[PDB]
């Protein structure tokens, strides 16, 4: 389980190839299936499988 | 050789199979996207309520 700064869900957290910019706090591939969070501490991008 | 020609250049004649996957696929996407709807709730996502 995970709770982030407003958005939340449950799954496994692993590495990623997708890249961000200075503004993102969220990530989904298609049709509100949230899958990508760059973490708010290390500022390091992750995937949600 | 015409049969090899007509299906290696034109993509229109394969539309009959192409519809069946597409008529399948449109129903899948509209199945998921209904979770974005409130149905008169205060939020469409379940975990907030």
């Amino acid at each position: 389980n995970f709770n982030f700064n407003g958005l939340t869900g449950t799954g496994v957290l692993t590495e990623s190839n997708k890249k961000f910019l200075p503004f993102q706090q969220f990530g989904r591939d298609i049709a509100d299936t949230t899958d990508a969070v760059r973490d708010p501490q290390t500022l390091e991008i992750l995937d949600i499988t | 050789g015409k049969i090899q020609d007509s299906l290696s250049s034109t993509a229109s004649a394969l539309g009959k199979l192409q519809d069946v996957v597409n008529q399948n696929a449109q129903a899948l996407n509209t199945l998921v996207k209904q979770l974005s709807s409130n149905f008169g709730a205060i939020s469409s996502v379940l975990n907030d309520i």
